[PDB]
RNA sequence: CGAAGGCGACUUUCUGGUCUGUAACUGACGCUGAUGUGCGAAAGCGUGGGGAUCAAACAGGAUUAGAUACCCUGGUAGUCCACGCCGUAAACGAUGAGUGCUAAGUGUUAGGGGGUUUCCGCCCCUUAGUGCUGCAGCUAACGCAUUAAGCACUCCGCCUGG
């Protein structure tokens, strides 16, 4: 699914205040778990948890 | 009026220049890369502020900066010893703020940090 | 699902064959809804762009199946094109 | 279906009354017509990760929607930064 | 953002190095400034999970 | 993934379509080919930007016993995006697109059946592919091959001197 903003409870190891994702082999995941890692976390991680750049 | 001054250092890979300024923008003076015989962007050497920036800082004597806080926006060889002119007369190098911006990002581009 | 919003809202008059899944005579004149409905399937955030040729060779699919019925029997596609509200 | 999951934070340089004037909407008005903020998903003092609102701590009240219709999320995506207890939003169609 | 004290400045050769690289999204930082080519990196751009 | 040129920031979209596990079902309802389908990258291409970067020109420098050139900031446009594209690339597969195999193997993205469930992992079946090799076949050889440069049923076009 598209895990929402507080839906990083067992995933804030992956979340960061300042920009750290774990890619595929970093968690040993396939192309659904890594994919939620890289897309579905972002609703919590990017919009008001990561200043990209100015 | 002591303990007030920042060596806000605009040092890239070259161009070891640093303003011996206040903690915020008022800009007293400097021994920068246009100050100790050089011009800048080939001064990848500390002698902007190897020795002769604390010449300026102690000719001022108003900072008394126990915290001189070189603030960088890039690399530089002479920048780690651009703070030797904050150790020469000994103004107690205490911080290294080597950061590029992360405010956020105006529009269909103007531009800002990478 | 089998898109019962339309695929089996139109069966109320177009379930001409039972086990109507698959019997192409069932999906007789369901092409009428996707004129602007698929333009809303796209235009919100746009590009279901080749859905134009999709819907139009779907009209072609009607040519493939309703004429297959015409060959099965002419009175079939007559009932579906003469007495039907989508005429000719 | 335009189901908008709206990451909104309050401008956290606020009092509970200024929170109240805007989060009294995000339980009932965001329950209008299948908008369904599922409950008071407006938690207390969180941590403002990327610093906005010139306030150094996060009072992360956020509107969460899992639906298909999602009526009244536009009613504070329009009130997003005009607000005194919302800052931003997320434009997300989710069928 | 970094304050390091208690170090010499002819020894600042070692103090100016160690707060740089640590970021898993070091790219998703950079976003909207200065964007480049993978040409010689097409040896290694069939790559993991970007969109395929 | 697209008709291709090609397709890249991400929250999202249509998830269109791939996609494999189910496929719930009337009775040839398709490939190529009159139709017709669209564009195809740039050099260049019909408006503000554009000389901001880069940048030809010019400057200006000079190797050792040789420039204005490798050298380029000011800088000529151009570069570039909000209104028009050509039908060209090593778009090369030098290898056209339907029915199916050629001992087959191979680890694997997807989606599944699962045992064991693990602590989300070990083992078996799996295919669009993914690669790897590798049987037959292949041509002179390059070298191709369960996914052709083979094998038996479809069309296309090419040309039998250039």
């Amino acid at each position: 699914t598209h895990i929402d903003y507080k839906d990083t409870e067992l995933l804030k190891r992956f979340i960061s205040e300042r920009g750290k994702i774990l890619p595929r082999r970093v968690t040993g995941t396939s192309a659904k778990y890594q994919r939620m890692l890289t897309t579905a976390i972002k609703r919590s991680r990017h919009m008001a948890l990561l200043p990209y750049v100015k | 009026n002591i303990e007030n001054g920042v060596a806000h250092i605009r040092s890239t890979f070259n161009n070891t220049i640093v303003t011996i300024t206040d903690e915020f923008g008022n800009a007293l003076s400097w021994s920068s890369a246009g100050a100790l015989g050089f011009k800048g962007s080939k001064k990848s050497t500390p002698f902007a502020a190897q020795m002769a920036s604390e010449t300026a800082s102690k000719s001022a004597m108003e900072h008394g900066l126990k915290t001189v806080e070189v603030t960088v926006k890039g690399p530089g060889p002479g920048r780690e010893s651009a703070i030797r002119a904050l150790q020469s007369a000994g103004l107690e190098v205490t911080a290294i703020r080597d950061v590029t911006p992360v405010p956020h990002n105006g529009c269909r581009p103007p531009k800002r940090r990478r | 699902a089998i898109s019962q919003e339309r695929k089996n809202e139109i069966i109320k008059e177009y379930r001409v064959h039972e086990t109507d899944t698959g019997s192409p005579e069932v999906q007789i004149a369901v092409l009428t809804a996707e004129i602007n409905a698929v333009n809303e399937h796209l235009r919100t955030h746009k590009k279901d762009h080749h859905s134009r040729r999709g819907l139009l060779k779907m009209v072609g699919r009607r040519r493939h199946l309703l004429n297959y019925l015409r060959s099965k029997d002419i009175q079939r596609y007559r009932e579906l094109i003469k007495s039907l509200g989508i005429r000719r | 279906m335009r189901t908008y999951e709206v990451m909104y934070i309050v401008r956290p340089n606020i009092e509970e009354d200024a929170k109240k004037a805007l989060v009294e909407r995000f339980n009932g008005i965001l329950a209008t017509e299948g908008a369904e903020v599922l409950e008071a998903k407006d938690w207390g003092k969180r941590r403002l990760a990327y610093e906005i609102n010139d306030f150094k701590d996060g009072f992360y009240n956020i509107v969460r929607v899992k639906s298909d219709n999602n009526k009244a999320t536009d009613e504070f995506q329009r009130l997003a930064k005009i607000s005194d207890d919302i800052i931003r939003y997320m434009v997300i169609r989710e069928d | 953002t970094v304050v390091r004290k208690n170090e010499s400045l002819e020894d600042a050769l070692r103090r100016f190095k160690r707060s740089v690289s640590k970021s898993g999204t070091i790219q998703e930082v950079r976003k909207r400034e200065f964007y480049e080519k993978p040409s010689v990196k097409r040896k290694k751009k069939s790559e993991a999970a970007r969109k395929r």
